[PDB]
């Protein structure tokens, strides 16, 4: 999911942080760190918040497979879950 | 003449503190255009990454030293620092400073260069020092082997490591074998340094070992004569 509250500024560089050590998937239009599986990183190259990957791979809890969900590209994880109201 | 030079080694007691300095000089760039690592190598082990800093912000620490080591940098003096607190027996290592151009602000990636320091020894134990006694290993006229004689010096009964041994102030380097130290049954280290030379120069040319043991401040120059021995 997007969270641009992360992408603060390190007084000249755009500064990403992390929720709790969650997995933040990061790079900018410029060339800098290209995956992002990290704690709070900085950004050597780009400066603008509006050209960077504020992402939250936070798959400690599954979800409903809404059409209004972006796919977790990695895998079909488990989490078969009932319906109450039959 | 790009250079990184460590200082601050020593023998420190458990649960105490120590501070390591790495001085930076030479280059074609401003001070602050580098990211800096501290790396340590324990006796008989691989390389452990300790921590990083760049412009005084991008930091991070290994869980081995997290909440125990603080890395810092002074860009006006060209100095990288590691302050270490609450030392343990498992921090005993050669610490190296190293510089990275990948994470520098100015980002001149095409002209990339690393550079590593010379390494600084931190030993965590109950403290002490002892300088070596240095003894000639004398070449014998009967030990003339095909026009080649060997001579050397024995560097004995020192603590802790390391000693450095040179021959003729660095003027003799060919055929020189400085052995690894052996831990004796006395708990003290010993090593030999040897060299092979033409037998024809015995008693006509002077051979001097130069032995330096920094923890005791011992510097000893030892003449080796052609004493059969």
């Amino acid at each position: 999911v997007a969270d641009h509250s992360l992408l603060s500024i390190h007084s000249a560089k755009v500064k990403i942080t992390v929720p709790s050590g969650a997995q933040v998937k990061y790079y900018c239009k410029c060339p800098d760190v290209r995956e992002g599986i990290t704690s709070s990183d900085h950004t050597t190259t780009c400066t603008d918040v509006k050209q960077c990957r504020a992402y939250l791979i936070d798959n400690k809890k599954w979800v409903y497979n809404s059409g209004r969900l972006p796919r977790g590209e990695g895998d079909t994880f488990k989490g078969k879950l009932h319906v109450p109201f039959v | 003449x790009x250079x990184x030079x460590x200082x601050x080694x020593x023998x420190x007691x458990x649960x105490x503190x120590x501070x390591x300095x790495x001085x930076x000089x030479x280059x074609x760039x401003x001070x602050x255009x580098x990211x800096x690592x501290x790396x340590x190598x324990x006796x008989x082990x691989x390389x452990x990454x300790x921590x990083x800093x760049x412009x005084x912000x991008x930091x991070x620490x290994x869980x081995x030293x997290x909440x125990x080591x603080x890395x810092x940098x002074x860009x006006x003096x060209x100095x990288x620092x590691x302050x270490x607190x609450x030392x343990x027996x498992x921090x005993x290592x050669x610490x190296x400073x190293x510089x990275x151009x990948x994470x520098x602000x100015x980002x001149x990636x095409x002209x990339x260069x690393x550079x590593x320091x010379x390494x600084x020894x931190x030993x965590x134990x109950x403290x002490x020092x002892x300088x070596x006694x240095x003894x000639x290993x004398x070449x014998x006229x009967x030990x003339x082997x095909x026009x080649x004689x060997x001579x050397x010096x024995x560097x004995x009964x020192x603590x802790x490591x390391x000693x450095x041994x040179x021959x003729x102030x660095x003027x003799x380097x060919x055929x020189x074998x400085x052995x690894x130290x052996x831990x004796x049954x006395x708990x003290x280290x010993x090593x030999x340094x040897x060299x092979x030379x033409x037998x024809x120069x015995x008693x006509x040319x002077x051979x001097x070992x130069x032995x330096x043991x920094x923890x005791x401040x011992x510097x000893x120059x030892x003449x080796x004569x052609x004493a059969a021995a």
